[PDB]
């Protein structure tokens, strides 16, 4: 019993990761053994060996790796050694290749078959569907197939590119939006191409003082945790009216208690029903979604649609957890999105001349302020921006707002101004 | 010639199902059926079932082949996977049904559910988001893929059925990087270490960028020793973020004996009824108990019980505590406050409480 | 023998009305009878009215002994003043209350009010709680007792009368170091400047401890000059607090032109119906404009009137914010929202908007 | 007129200060005219003069005072200098006293007249009823003046003592409390009067490395603004049930609306009423008081009374305006207030040996940590200090709670245990 701990999770209802690890390296060897060209069979078993002594030892054998990649890109392939790279040769290299996700994660069976037959004869076998950022993993293989591997990836009938690791721009993510979801405000499968095809070379090829991601949801609901793991989350709203279907409401109420379950469920009291009309008042409406997610037969989102970016999204490091902020309360989503475009694009030159090594955009707004980056992005401030107006009276005003004086000529005198 | 680059990901409007295409931007309303299986409705009138498995995440190339035979059997040439890392079928015929969920069972082990129905107000439990731990990165506290074995074996029931009076997602992240939306979940899991990093000063001065190391301490527990020239560690500023060692390979700080993970509650990230909420800690610290971590699967299940059997339809953990409050979470759950949970991470601005962290505005 | 010293305040026991020394602590209900006329109910069954007068603050020993010849006829030689500085006599006599107050709208011209009235829910707006301005004080960026009176003038019949729907406290600061609980004001005017200090070499040189001095500014603005033993100033990151004058002389930043008042809103000391609250700025700046501040006065006047006009009863400023938004609360009052009133006061820690600053919980 | 600005001041039905300036002008003149013994009979119309030219220039024209105080103490008057000296003499040196007021500010009208009596001799004339901080203001005297002025305090019938000023126990002060008020928790004055009794040594002599300010309110109404502007709130509470009276809760039913102005705004919902019977369910109630505000015949606190300590609260500066927070969710109020004195002195103590210059209680707790904090008085951590469990997982752990392994071997073979 090679994997007595391991084992032990190959038990149970739910699909064993184990029992994938162990479907690859038996594939793999038999494969091998019939001389079919597979570069690394031995690479499934080396990591189910390396694991279960991870699990005696309870904690990690995988130590700092070099850098490692493509020719022609600098992002995309994360290098991993195993320091047990003499007990178990084949995994002292064993490199992630992150490879771009079609929009929405959406396949056809071509497409997987390709995948499939590439990492076979170039890989460990191991994969993860998805990883968190969106990309498919490749999980493991040596510095010598990286590039053949791209290589035949490019060459394939279905071709895939290299998703964004590093200081870049990561490969954007997208909800399903309309290709299936009756509350999309805009097309997100379409945007996260453009806009992934657009800036092929800041994902490709890292120039930034850190990574950067875009996530799109469709609707408010955020079906792709695009305001917690984004930079900048490009998120649906409408402007104008709910749209109601009044008998579609009454054939709701026959059977659900509308004055529980949503009427009072309702964080601003907007919306009203008296058993005969439901009224929602747009002006009190702050779009939470949660009357059009409870009568989908009945309500839909106004027609005036586009977006809200939240900026600032990140994980701790290193000053704290972020979901992002109101930035732009309101944009058009429209090909080729060049409203949304320029506003990258500000904010990556700004970024890139005042960020500081490992800064998040997030971190350089909170250290700037938002005024400076208000200007950057060329928009007014705006009351929706904020929760509450300051609790403290300790306000920059630009030199230009002073009433000229005696005392702003001494400023101006001294060259203090 | 050379190689092609810069081509992209292949354009997903060529790897949609026929029908899907067709009505692609234009459908009335879906309609959840049973778990695991969404009605989807055209404008057109046409009509699609969404079929949901759940998946271990981490694949064989050979499941993906036999995937590839069933949606080849069943859905078109056409599948996707969802934002959580189920596995979704397109079928047009609803007869067809009950058939593709017992040849997915029967081929590639995996159930049908992580569906939920905000209409009934009844949910079920969804896939965990999880990273790499031991299998793949350098600075895990925790394993992922075996702690959500684990607990999803417990709470089986739960993704095939709608056992739930409102939404919840579990969470998983292997150390502070907190690599996914652990950070805004309603149960989340985070790897920690509870032991400050031992400095190798031959690794350090041979594989260091000092400075730079320097400055990634959160609380500026580091301090270059240019003697010497290595980093001195203020042990009473250090609280085992681990960041260090992400800098450096001179700054380990793994104790087999003493890391383990955080549980912490209350996240949420979609708008419906109340802004979204960074998830909180509520359990300092349990154990790594290889291979079944049961110490760290009792607490989630004691937290999740206890939330589903007193929150109203809807109201989840977080709109819970609301109702509630603290004083009355902490009765309930059974768990203890410690000093450990009144927050000192000195750093983070207070003006972000005062951002609008959210979608929800007036016009 | 050697002078007396560490003797304390007189005893207040000895300095109280008869009939409350008795029934001190046995009180069964007070009743707002009129404006400025509270009737207190004891236990023994003895009756007091307790009678409310606006003051100046600022006071004549001569208005003193005016106000003393009153309290011996009226009060039985007893009398307190209150927390916002109105004087209270004691009357047990109902038939004289009347006579009392007109004697001391006649003798000292103070008027009877500043009272309200929970039960019935009308409330009158009592006096401002301010502090030294030009009178006394070296840092101020406004006068205090100039301002209030010209307030006062205008906002009169709500003093006299029960007219507001809700408590509103209007509190004023001189300067950004408040004296007083103005950062917890329904309505708070802040005396602010907006240049920044020119160093005095010499007199720094001469008079200012530089390490401290550096030490006080938040923004770390400053840095000591060694070379020449003085302080340099980064005009960039200064927000003209003023703190380094109140340390050292030789930072002066007075602008006769450009120094004056931002006004805040929205904030609650009493747990009543919603924790407490710190206000929030709603306008930037208003210039000094002496005797009469007529923009200052019309700002505050337009911010309380649209209140008024809005709030429903026991709904408090930051309470009627809570019901309708700060988007329709910049509308209503008609008032501008600017990238100023955005906060950028980087030192606060987040962790404080995490701690319970309020004295409700559940036992 | 020589005050042309001012003279606007005494217009508007609003009692004028102008007028109070000008009437102790006036009689201090008239009264030196008459031979009395005044020593500063200009004093008063100097400020007049002063403040006319400020009203002008739109600025003070006070600057940085000298060090002054009574023989024996080193806290409780403030210098004061004009920069007008030479052109009005009479305010070159215009000092205040602050002198400690009667707990809730009560007094007799034979305690006022000695008062007056003995500033009409040394001082101006002017005076401040009351400081904000709860003293006596005597608003303007000379050096020369101080300390005869303070004998001649301590030699009267009703003898007043100067309160604090500077790095020292501030004067504290107490809302009338149990002398009127039916919700009154605790002795409010009885404390007030204890606490000031107990540390003059730490009033009259600063020797902190700031202020430090204590305020007693009777409830949690908080008509002392303790929370605001007090180091250490004491904020009277009660354990048990609110007391109701059933009868009176029907007489008020007889003519207010209950369910809209108590029931509705209950912030828990504790409180429910149904015609016949008023329920409070004490599990839910936070003490708020509107309840007990609105139905003052019927409702009272409960008996099992004390108060919570807020700690903290204070100014801006340097680190940011604190309304005080839960350091104490409760402690009981009985004379001689032994608890109460001990959490005191074990806080200055620890602040005395770990502040720095001018740093607040509230801020060196932020720095230093609550866990500190809970250490230094003797309490353990209780969730009702929080308004949420911390939002991220970077904990400290003491080293006994650690597990013994080779790892903290290590560390303590190295001396970093
Ligand atoms: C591959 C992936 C884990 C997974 O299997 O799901 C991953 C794994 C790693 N992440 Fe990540 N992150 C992954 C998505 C995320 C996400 C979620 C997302 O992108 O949607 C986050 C939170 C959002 C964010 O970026 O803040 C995330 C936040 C981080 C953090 C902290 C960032 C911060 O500013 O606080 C670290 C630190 C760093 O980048 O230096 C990090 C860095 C790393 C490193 C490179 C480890 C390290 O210390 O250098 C990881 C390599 C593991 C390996 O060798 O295989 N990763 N990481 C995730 C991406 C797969 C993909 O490409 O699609
Ligand atoms: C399939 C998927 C989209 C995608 O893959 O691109 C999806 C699809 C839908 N989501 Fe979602 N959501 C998907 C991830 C999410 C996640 C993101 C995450 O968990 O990381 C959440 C945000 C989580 C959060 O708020 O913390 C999410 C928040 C919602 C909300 C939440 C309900 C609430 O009370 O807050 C709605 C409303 C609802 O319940 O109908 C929603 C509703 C829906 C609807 C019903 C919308 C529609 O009109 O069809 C879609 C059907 C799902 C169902 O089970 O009813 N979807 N949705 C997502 C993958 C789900 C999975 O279980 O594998
Ligand atoms: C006399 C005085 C205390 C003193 O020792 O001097 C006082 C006395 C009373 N307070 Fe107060 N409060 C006094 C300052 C305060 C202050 C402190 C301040 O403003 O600096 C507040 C905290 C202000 C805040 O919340 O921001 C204060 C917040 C209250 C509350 C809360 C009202 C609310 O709706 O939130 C009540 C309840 C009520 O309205 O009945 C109140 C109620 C009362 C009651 C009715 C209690 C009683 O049972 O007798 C007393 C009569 C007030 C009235 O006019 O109805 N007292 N009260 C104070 C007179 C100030 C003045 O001249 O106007
Ligand atoms: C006299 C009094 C104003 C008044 O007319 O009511 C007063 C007047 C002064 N205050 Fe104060 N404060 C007065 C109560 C307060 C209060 C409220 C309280 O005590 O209830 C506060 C807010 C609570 C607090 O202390 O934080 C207050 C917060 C300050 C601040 C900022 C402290 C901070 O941590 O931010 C300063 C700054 C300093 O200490 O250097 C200050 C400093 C000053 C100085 C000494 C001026 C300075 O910049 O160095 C004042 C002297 C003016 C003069 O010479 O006439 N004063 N000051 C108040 C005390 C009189 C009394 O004994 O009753
Ligand atoms: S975000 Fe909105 S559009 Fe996208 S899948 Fe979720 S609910 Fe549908
Ligand atoms: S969308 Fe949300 S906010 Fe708007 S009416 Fe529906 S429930 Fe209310
Ligand atoms: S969370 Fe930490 S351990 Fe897990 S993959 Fe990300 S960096 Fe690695
Ligand atoms: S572990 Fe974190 S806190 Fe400790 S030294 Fe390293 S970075 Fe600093
Ligand atoms: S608020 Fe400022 S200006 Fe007014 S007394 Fe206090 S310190 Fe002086
Ligand atoms: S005024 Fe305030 S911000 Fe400006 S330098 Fe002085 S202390 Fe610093
Ligand atoms: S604080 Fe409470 S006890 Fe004191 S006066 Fe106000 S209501 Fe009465
Ligand atoms: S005291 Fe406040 S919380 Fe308690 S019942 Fe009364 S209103 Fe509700
Ligand atoms: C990288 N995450
Ligand atoms: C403070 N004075
Ligand atoms: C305080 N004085």
């Amino acid at each position: 019993s090679e994997t007595p701990l391991l084992d032990e999770l190959e038990k149970g209802p739910w699909p064993s990761f184990v029992k994938e690890i162990k479907k690859t390296a038996e594939l793999m060897e038999k494969a091998a053994a019939e001389g079919k060209d597979v570069k690394m069979p031995k690479g499934a078993r080396g990591l189910l060996k390396q694991l279960e002594i991870s699990y005696k030892d309870k904690k990690t054998h995988w130590k700092h790796g070099g850098i490692v990649s493509v020719v022609g890109y600098g992002g995309g392939v994360i290098g991993r050694y195993s320091d047990l790279g003499e007990q178990i040769p084949e995994v002292e290299h064993f490199h992630t290749m992150r490879i771009n996700q079609p929009s929405g994660w959406f396949y056809s069976t071509k497409a997987l078959r390709g995948l499939c037959d590439v990492w076979e004869k170039w890989g460990s076998g191991l994969t993860n569907f998805h990883g968190s950022t969106g990309d498919i993993i490749f999980l493991g293989t040596r510095s010598e197939y990286l590039q053949p591997c791209f290589e035949d990836l490019g060459n394939l009938e279905i071709p895939f590119d290299i998703g964004g690791s590093g200081s870049d721009l990561r490969t954007p993510s997208a909800c399903m939006g309309p290709a299936l979801c009756e509350f999309a405000c805009y097309d997100t499968l379409e945007l996260c191409y453009d806009l992934t095809m657009t800036y092929q070379d800041e994902l490709h090829r890292p120039m930034w003082p850190y990574k950067f991601k875009i996530k799109c949801a469709g609707c408010p609901n955020d079906c792709v945790a695009s305001k917690a793991r984004s930079d900048f989350a490009i998120i649906g709203t409408w402007k104008d009216d709910i749209k109601v279907d009044q008998e579609a409401v009454k054939e709701y109420a026959s059977w659900m208690d509308i004055e529980n379950e949503v009427v009072k469920l309702c964080p601003t009291g907007a919306i009203k029903w008296d058993g005969k009309e439901l009224t929602i008042d747009n002006r009190e409406c702050v779009r939470c979604m949660h009357c059009i997610n409870k009568m989908p037969k009945a309500l839909k989102p106004g027609d005036e649609r586009g977006a809200t970016i939240l900026i600032g999204g990140k994980a701790p490091f290193v000053e704290g957890a972020v979901i992002g902020w109101v930035a732009v309360p309101f944009v058009e989503v429209e090909k080729p999105y060049d409203e949304i475009k320029e506003i990258l694009e500000a904010i990556w030159d700004w970024w890139d001349e005042e960020g500081k090594f490992r800064e998040r955009i997030g971190e350089l707004i909170w250290r700037k302020g938002m005024r400076e980056f208000l200007k950057v992005i060329g928009r007014e401030a705006d009351v929706r921006m904020v929760k509450a107006p300051r609790n403290n009276p300790f306000m920059f005003f630009e030199k230009d707002e002073l009433k000229p004086s005696a005392y702003t000529e001494e400023l101006k005198k001294r060259g203090m101004w | 010639e050379g190689v092609k680059t810069d081509f992209g990901p292949p354009y997903f409007r060529d790897l949609l199902h026929p029908v899907i295409a067709k009505n692609y931007g234009k459908w009335k309303y879906h309609e959840v059926v049973k778990p695991g299986v969404i009605k989807r409705v055209a404008e057109s009138g046409d009509v699609i079932y969404v079929v949901r498995f759940g998946t271990p995440r981490l694949l064989s190339i050979y499941t993906v082949r036999e995937l590839c035979d069933i949606a080849d059997k069943y859905s078109d040439g056409y599948l996707r996977w969802t934002s959580r890392n189920n596995v979704e079928f397109f079928v047009t015929d609803e007869s067809k049904i009950d058939d593709l969920i017992n040849e997915v069972q029967e081929r590639v082990g995996f159930p049908c559910g992580g569906t939920w129905d905000a209409v009934k107000g009844e949910y079920g439990l969804s896939n965990i988001v999880h990273t790499q731990g031991w299998i793949h990165c350098h600075t895990p506290a925790i394993d992922a893929s075996g702690i959500v074995k684990a607990v999803m074996d417990e709470l089986y029931e739960y993704f095939t059925d709608h056992k739930l009076p409102a939404m919840c997602r579990i969470s998983l992240a292997c150390c502070a990087n907190m690599c996914g939306a652990v950070h805004a979940s309603d149960i989340a899991i985070v790897g920690i270490h509870r032991t400050p990093p031992i400095p190798n000063d031959e690794a350090i001065r041979k594989t260091c960028e000092i400075p730079s190391t320097v400055a990634a301490c959160p609380t500026g527990a580091l301090k270059p020793d240019m003697k010497n020239k290595t980093i001195k560690v203020d042990v009473e500023k250090c609280m085992y973020c681990g960041n260090c060692y992400t800098m450096c390979p001179g700054m380990p700080l793994f104790d087999p004996e003493n890391d383990g993970a955080a549980i912490m509650v209350g996240g949420k990230l979609s708008e419906a009824r109340r802004m979204p909420e960074l998830s909180k800690v509520v359990v300092p610290w349990v154990p790594n108990e290889p291979p079944r971590w049961p110490t760290l699967v009792k607490y989630v299940k004691q937290i999740l019980e206890a939330w589903a059997a007193n929150a109203n339809k809807h109201e989840r953990l977080i709109e819970w505590v609301d109702r509630i409050g603290w004083e009355r979470f902490f009765e309930l759950t059974g768990l203890e406050f410690t000093q450990h949970l009144i927050d000192d991470y000195r750093i983070t601005p207070y003006f972000y409480s005062e951002f609008r962290a959210s979608t929800q505005f007036k016009w």
